Parts: structure tokens; C-alpha cells; sequence
């Protein structure tokens, strides 16, 4: 890879209201522009006689574009791997398929039907979703509409790596201690404000797995607080690719 | 999931885990990428296991791609074809 972590990037599933059976299940890191292409104000979509249409739910999170484009696939056909009901089962199905398990999910509901299908099927689960994966609802700016398009909600937390590697105050790595020099490898900082914790990339993942290769969930060593690695690494890609993207969050 | 992969997979984990990690942040280690999400392309990945990091972890013999996609999905790596 050679851009960051995009700052969003959904799979939505899309829905008539003219005909309440009719769904549609792409992607976009962009919800409030790709529906406004759905539904003719925006040029750029893929038959009126549907529209409007409306994102009754999308999960978030995916991070890069190809993981969300494997995901998209892997919902629009089930039968390798229709219906409210059977796009419900389906996607709770995907989310604890190893292939996706370990991604950094989350669950957005804008329906109360469609969020009502999700916990009658929730109800009847095999297997219980893990914890970490929030499933979050916004019913009736709300919705899709509410979503951030950009980098805006870790604008601190990235202001803080810029002011850590840029006068190298990295100091030494909280997991093996040893003292980590000046653009010495992948360092990754910790989340939570307040602490300036820095590690090598391959000790945090060592450290959050105590088998497995991507962590999920985890605490930080120097101030105890928790983190999760999807937001680590969103901030680690965008200082080592995304010296534009940071200039344009900053204002610099 | 196979009988016989199940015993591929620990050696393929080791190669990537144990390989050296970089020291220029442009041009990260193979562990490294999974660790950061990317997309990996499944011929590289591939290549470089066949490379001679499998014969050092102890694995005689040569993968096929299909054996290494099979292993990123049972650890949630995002990979892809070229
Ligand atoms: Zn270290
Ligand atoms: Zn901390």
C-alpha cells in the first residue's frame, strides 16, 4: 500500500421506498454523495422507478478500499460464501468469518425495521459477535449525514505524533524498552491524550497477542489505558504516507 | 481447514513473524504490512516465502498461492491477486 488508512470507507445496504423488498449493496467512502448519485442529484450513479433510495445500514471502518471491496462482494453473494432478512443473516455470518473477523468493524443501523431484523436474528445466533465490534443505531443533521467524511475526529491525536517524531521526543519503546532512534523502523504511539507511550510497530502486536497475527483490542503499558489497533495504525500510515493529508487536517 | 495445511500454516506464520523488521519506515517487512492493513499481494508474498524464508523456518519444498491466500483469510489479512 502507498496511501493511508482512508479516513472512512463503508459497505452499505441500500434500499427502495417506493418497493421496501427492493435492496442494493455497494461502497463508498463518501455515504451522503454516493446516495445523492443513487438517487439522480449527483452525477455518477448506476431507473427511478425506485428512487429514493435510503441506506437503512452500513458498516464502517474498512481499512483500505480493497478490504471493503472484498467485503462488498462477499455480501452480494451469499451463495459463494435478496432479502432484509437474508442480507441481515448474511452480514452477521461475514463478521465472524475469519477472513473479516479481526477487521476494524463497526455496525451502523438507520432503520428501526431493519435494526429489529438484526436483533430478532441476534437473538437466534449460533455464535455471539465479539464484543469489540460495535453495533451502534441513529434513527430520526443524523444518519448517514452524521458520519465523519474526514480525518477530523483524531486531529489531536495526530497533532501529537507531529509534535513527538518531528523533535524525536520518541524516547524509548514501552515493550522491550530499548531506546528507539530517529526514524529507526515503524514506531507506533499511543492513543490516549496525555500520554506521549512509543513502541516499535512489531512489539505493540506482540504485546496486544499474549497464533494470531492482527490485534484487535488492547491496553496501553505506560498509562494503562485502551486501544484499539485500527486507530493506531490509521494515525501510523498517515504520518509515514499522509504528510499531505496531514497538512490539509492542521491547516499547515 | 485441510489436513495438511493446518501444519503449512504455523511454518508460513513463522516466516512472516520472524523475518528481520525493517529499519526504513518507507519500505516495511512483510509482518509489518499485515500489521498495518495493506493489501497484499499474493504473488509477492508468495515469491518471498519461496525466497528461502520458509527452508529457514524448517519447511522443505515450495507453496502454491492459493495454499498462501487460504492462510491470510484464516488470519483476517487482507490479500488480493495481481
Ligand atoms: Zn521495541
Ligand atoms: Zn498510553
Amino acid at each position: 500500500q502507498c496511501k493511508p488508512i482512508p479516513a472512512l470507507y463503508t459497505v452499505y445496504v441500500l434500499r427502495s421506498t417506493v418497493r421496501h423488498a427492493s435492496l442494493y449493496i455497494g461502497s463508498t467512502p463518501n455515504p451522503p454523495r454516493r446516495l445523492k448519485q443513487h438517487n439522480g442529484l449527483v452525477p455518477g450513479g448506476a431507473r427511478s422507478s425506485l428512487r429514493p433510495w435510503e441506506m437503512v445500514a452500513l458498516v464502517s471502518g474498512f481499512p483500505s478500499m480493497v478490504a471493503a471491496l472484498k467485503f462488498q462482494w462477499a455480501l452480494t453473494n451469499p451463495h459463494l460464501s435478496r432479502s432484509l432478512a437474508s442480507v441481515v443473516a448474511n452480514l452477521h455470518l461475514l463478521l465472524r468469518v475469519p477472513s473479516f473477523a479481526r477487521w476494524p468493524l463497526r455496525v451502523h443501523f438507520f432503520r428501526r425495521d431493519v435494526f429489529a431484523a438484526w436483533e430478532k436474528w441476534c437473538a437466534a445466533a449460533s455464535e455471539r459477535l465479539r464484543p469489540s465490534l460495535a453495533v451502534v443505531t441513529d434513527f430520526e443533521c443524523w444518519g448517514i449525514h452524521a458520519l465523519p467524511l474526514d480525518y477530523e475526529p483524531i486531529k489531536d491525536y495526530v497533532a501529537k505524533g507531529q509534535e513527538i517524531f518531528e523533535f524525536e521526543r520518541q524516547g524509548a519503546c514501552v515493550v522491550c524498552r530499548e531506546e528507539m532512534a530517529s526514524g529507526d523502523g515503524l514506531q507506533a504511539l499511543c492513543t490516549n491524550q496525555g500520554c506521549d507511550g512509543v513502541g516499535h510497530l512489531s512489539c505493540w502486536s506482540r504485546h496486544f497477542l499474549k497464533d494470531s497475527i492482527l490485534p484487535v483490542q488492547g491496553q496501553c503499558p505506560k498509562c494503562g489505558g485502551e486501544m484499539e489497533w485500527g486507530n493506531m495504525m490509521k494515525e501510523l500510515t498517515l504520518r509515514t504516507r499522509g504528510q499531505k493529508e496531514v497538512e490539509k487536517l492542521l491547516k499547515r | 481447514p485441510t489436513d495438511q495445511q493446518v501444519s503449512l500454516f504455523r511454518y508460513i506464520t513463522q516466516a512472516v513473524v520472524t523475518a528481520p523488521r525493517a529499519k526504513d519506515p518507507a519500505n516495511p517487512s512483510w509482518h509489518e504490512k499485515m500489521l498495518m492493513y495493506d493489501p497484499i499481494i499474493l504473488e509477492d508474498l508468495t515469491a518471498w516465502l519461496n525466497s528461502g524464508q520458509l527452508d529457514r523456518v524448517g519447511y522443505d519444498g515450495e507453496v502454491a498461492p492459493g495454499d498462501v491466500k487460504k492462510w491470510c483469510e484464516s488470519k483476517s489479512v487482507c490479500c488480493l491477486w495481481r
